């Protein structure tokens, strides 16, 4: 009834007591309730599958060391790897036929593969005192307004400090600090969007209003299940059955990565690591009760004495310590039967390795408002363990992902599957090698998935309707370029092409036109000739033996094979189609493609010219994307120096014969990572992309899944499929580029 | 498969989780409410007060040495799950997530 | 005012805001009356109604505004909405007029 | 000045001594500076060369 | 960032700042004054002089053990903050550095 | 910053010769020539 509605919300009790957050105090940190300064550190965690065993340990060292000097007792850790299905990644929308049947089959081919990408949060605290006892008596005291904010401003100087030895620390990871972003005239707040996803079971933005941030965090009623071990959350997009884990036994070991099982998976969870450091006082006293209950002996074991007496001077002596840990895992469901069965499933790959853990049951709420940072009083199993047992729990281990949305240009480009199993948004940008660099060297054997792997993103890449440029080599891609709107522009021999070497400022331009057309030299034709420009015994006999529109397409092409004898004819083609491209690089999106360096190489003047104009373009929409058939020989350029510092995504093709000392010194990759590159054999499709410092061996497949019939053949690149093809293009003589069908004809004779 | 590998290069845990703060036993604060429970009793009845004691702190004693701790989570569900009202109406307890409609 | 300046942490923002707009009442002279605002959407399936629910709230969150939806006291809400019906407000708020 | 004690602290800390702030010898620590007062030493201990 | 390295090459301190001169568990000089003290109580009277003494040499011992040699600070904060006169005058303790200007 | 330093510190031979052809248009003793080579720089930081 109306007032029986009345009185029984009279009588409910709000979630808002279980959510101690209020106002940002400071864009990158949130306040308390009772005073406790938090700040949420987004991790990109380093990527471990490389495999490299003596490595890991190192890591770990060296976070414990890094972390000693943070490590004090008003401080706490709570982790957050949270795994979700991701809806942000949005279907590409496409013009020409062959690309958009392509985008039609790839996606075609991922019905049954898990998208879910996990990301890592890490939440740091600032309590100001961890009193045992005193805390509770000093609670209950008024206190001067001043002094509260000497308090104030002394917490959020500590806490500062804390997150930048973080950040200093945590080079090699992501490191990225979530702060405060606006849109829309009106504030928002990143870290709340996190606590939400925490506590509402889906991300929904949070805007920052005068009111405090415990009234309004929460918009979806949960409903904790009474003598059960799942709940429900009530929302309107769904709801959602979570289940909860506890793990309440431990191994001595600590080998790090006990728990990277739990990553790739095919449950959706949350795992909540938290580390209320303790203090040496109670350290000591915690490790004296341990000695003592082991000196009531007996005989019960002569080795564990020799094993624990080393603790004392470690402890004492050390870089680490004591801590309050209690772990809890909620995994997602969208049914009881199906959270329950999952539960099962984490439990027993807890299990394989030795922790034994057990299901929570009668502290769900608790368990659950533990996931909170900010919550002291709801930890169900707190555990005294040891900082280095710590990090090898959460050793921000993690299968390299990149960013499916928010990318620079929009989506990730592609979506590549990857042999561990978790899917690789592929995108050019990357964070380190400002506008993030886009730079690409696709490096490789005697491939011929070079070729496929290069038209496959061409073709993806069209989503963005992107300019592009290419210069291919052995006719590879003239049909992958004239299946999408595109020109080839053909440089065969014996018939100059559309444009002549004349251009049509363009005096300065044309500048360097007479001096690189002088061959045969070069101190009397310094301006001899350019007086002549205005408006050479062997120029004028180039010119007699040299045996265009512009901005009409989108893709372009240069059949520059020809060129790899003469520089001094290459030189000029570069130099003409560079200048010429030059113009439509503001023009919108660019994305330069080559296929080698020795002709670049040729120029001699292209480094000179790129040094900065690379630069240039790269601060308005512009992105190389390299290739390189003889990686070995690379390096030794002088050019290739620039070529491999500029580089940010690096990518790798099966080398048979890999150098060790080349992919070492340049190219820089783990020798443990050169291991892994050779273990390629010869035709083995996968391909590692060291997107950024973490990497990850993504593999790329076209196969019948239960399709690609006619792209098999038009992406790969062959002289005879070539020039048959132009044959046709020849017969047909359609600019509507639909026109592959009459080409799937004669396709009778080759795929016979 | 897992990043986890067998190997003795291990930070050993000692396995001080155990013995975690005990006095007689058990740790003092379930004690304390032991404690309580029998000047209770000797609120009632002084002769068996203190006979009461032995029993219950036995109890506790042996609970404690199976499954450590465990006082904590009878605390926690007691406070949580069960002082919370209307579980029935609801099926299963409820956080409304919008404050007291009047809040006056 | 009070009320927020008794709290363990202390905004200095928010604090210098309210006594910003309590400088500004006796000057720029607007009243200020308690207010509620509620939504009632139509949908002939009620899977249609948490549909269109959800679209609210999307275009809302756009904005800058969050729509905090109605699980129980939906009878009190609408009968809210009649004038005169001061009593069955869900949750009357000051406002600045 | 507080600042960069908490800092120096910190540091210190990171290696494995333990320091701790002087008080009621303020002057004591600071007279001890000079190089030839032996008997302002606040907190003389024996230490190996 | 530190030439220090984690290292076994070590030249052991062998912790022999804690064992620092000490007779019945205080150092002699302090326990000197507590005997001073005994005495000044036995002028006033014999009774309670040898038994007040107990008491402060056990507070003695058990400060030491925590904080060793900490009555050298009590001593230098006695002989020259506290002996400071004009504190109050220039808000902190004060030493002009020109001298006395009759010195006569 | 360092924008017309960062050129005139490196040594280049197509640069010297070039920059030797503004001094010989120049002919200024005057060291201050500086900003008339700076229009030639149009071609190199173009």
């Amino acid at each position: 009834g109306a007032i029986e509605s009345r009185k029984l919300l009279a009588s409910e009790t709000p979630v808002g007591q279980f959510i101690p957050y209020s106002h940002h105090v400071t864009d990158t940190i949130i306040s308390t309730k009772n005073a406790e300064y938090l700040s949420v550190w987004k991790i990109d965690g380093r990527s471990h599958q490389s495999a490299s065993e003596a490595d890991v340990f190192q890591w770990i060292r060296e976070l414990n060391n890094t972390l000693r000097g943070i490590s004090s007792a008003n401080l706490s850790l709570w982790t957050h790897i949270v795994r979700r299905r991701v809806y942000e990644y949005p279907d590409a929308e496409f013009d020409n036929v062959f690309c958009r049947q392509l985008d039609e089959k790839y996606r075609e081919s991922f019905t049954g593969y898990n998208l879910m990408v996990n990301d890592l949060y890490l939440t740091v605290v600032y309590r100001p005192v961890s009193d045992k006892v005193l805390s509770f008596f000093a609670k209950r005291e008024r206190e001067t307004p001043d002094q509260k904010k000497h308090r104030q401003e002394s917490c959020i100087k500590a806490l500062e400090d804390i997150n930048r030895t973080l950040g200093q620390s945590f080079k090699r990871y992501g490191a990225e600090l979530l702060s405060v972003y606006e849109k829309g005239g009106h504030a928002f707040s990143a870290p709340l969007e996190f606590l939400a996803r925490l506590v509402n079971g889906e991300h929904i933005p949070m805007p920052i209003c005068r009111d405090r941030f415990s009234d309004y965090m929460a918009v979806n009623r949960p409903m904790f299940s009474k003598w059960g071990e799942v709940g429900e959350l009530r929302s309107l997009t769904g709801l959602r059955r979570f289940g909860m884990l506890e793990i309440r036994e431990y191994d001595d070991a600590t080998e790090p990565g006990q728990l990277n099982v739990l990553l790739e998976s095919d449950y959706e969870f949350v795992l909540t690591h938290s580390f209320s450091v303790l203090s040496r006082p109670a350290a000591k006293e915690y490790l004296q009760r341990h000695q003592k209950n082991l000196i009531d002996a007996r005989d019960v074991a002569t080795d564990q004495i020799e094993e624990i007496d080393e603790a004392l001077n470690q402890l004492i002596s050390g870089h680490f310590v004591m801590g309050e840990h209690h772990c809890t895992l909620t995994v997602y469901g969208e049914t009881v039967q199906q959270v329950r069965d999952n539960l099962a499933h984490a439990s027993a790959a807890m299990l394989d390795v030795a922790v034994l853990p057990k299901p929570v049951d009668l502290a769900l709420e608790a368990g659950y408002w533990a996931q909170l940072p900010a919550n002291w009083q709801w930890r169900p199993r707190p555990a005294p363990i040891t900082s280095l047992n710590f990090l090898s729990f959460s050793p921000f281990h993690n299968f390299m992902s990149g960013k499916p949305t928010g990318n620079p240009w929009g989506p990730a480009v592609t979506i590549l599957k990857t042999v561990s199993g978790t899917p690789l948004y592929f995108n050019f940008h990357a964070s380190k090698e400002k506008r993030l660099l886009g730079n690409t060297m696709l490096i490789g054997q005697s491939s011929s998935g070079k070729t496929v792997l290069l038209g496959f993103l061409l073709a993806q890449a069209q989503k963005f309707k992107p300019t592009i440029v290419a210069f291919d080599k052995d006719r590879g891609m003239e049909i992958s370029i004239r299946a999408m709107g595109g020109r080839y522009l053909p440089l065969k021999t014996g018939e100059p092409s559309g444009f002549n070497p004349f251009q049509l400022h363009a005096n300065l331009i044309f500048l360097k036109q007479f001096v690189k057309k002088l061959a045969a030299a070069e101190e009397e034709i310094d301006q001899a000739i350019t007086a002549m420009m205005s408006d050479p015994t062997v120029h004028a006999r180039l010119v007699k033996w040299c045996e265009l529109d512009l901005s009409t397409h989108q893709i372009y092409g240069f059949d520059i094979t020809e060129f790899l004898d003469n520089p001094e004819a290459r030189t000029p083609v570069m130099m003409y189609l560079l200048y010429r491209t030059e113009s439509m690089i503001d023009g919108r999106r660019f994305m330069y493609v080559f296929d080698e360096f020795w002709k670049p190489l040729q120029d001699e003047y292209f480094e000179d010219l790129a040094k900065n104009k690379q630069k240039t373009i790269r601060k308005q929409n512009g992105i190389f994307v390299f290739a390189t058939q003889e990686p070995s020989d690379a390096l030794e350029s002088n050019i290739a120096k620039t070529l491999i510092q500029q580089c940010a995504t690096y990518i790798f093709l099966a080398n048979p014969k890999a150098d060790y000392e080349d992919y070492t010194q340049g190219f820089k990759l783990t020798d443990s990572e050169f291991e892994l590159v050779r273990g390629l054999g010869e035709f083995s499709r996968r391909f590692l992309i060291k997107q950024g410092d973490q990497s990850a061996l993504a593999e790329m497949n076209l196969g019948k899944f239960r399709d690609f019939d006619d792209e098999l053949l038009v992406l790969s690149g062959t002289p005879d499929n070539a020039e048959i093809a132009e044959s046709i293009i020849a017969e047909v003589g359609d600019d509507p580029a639909v026109w592959l069908p009459i080409f799937l004809d004669r396709v009778k004779a080759e795929r016979s | 498969m897992k990043p986890p590998q067998q190997q003795h290069e291990a930070f050993p845990l000692f396995k001080g989780a155990t013995r975690l703060p005990t006095i007689w036993g058990v740790p003092m604060i379930p004690l304390m409410a032991m404690v309580m429970g029998v000047a209770v009793i000797a609120l009632t009845v002084s002769i068996w007060w203190w006979a009461l004691v032995p029993p219950l702190w036995f109890i506790m004693a042996q609970i404690t040495k199976n499954d450590d701790k465990a006082f904590r989570i009878w605390w926690l569900w007691i406070d949580t799950k069960f002082r919370n009202r209307n579980k029935g109406f609801w099926g299963a307890s409820s956080y409304s997530p919008a404050n007291y409609r009047k809040r006056r």
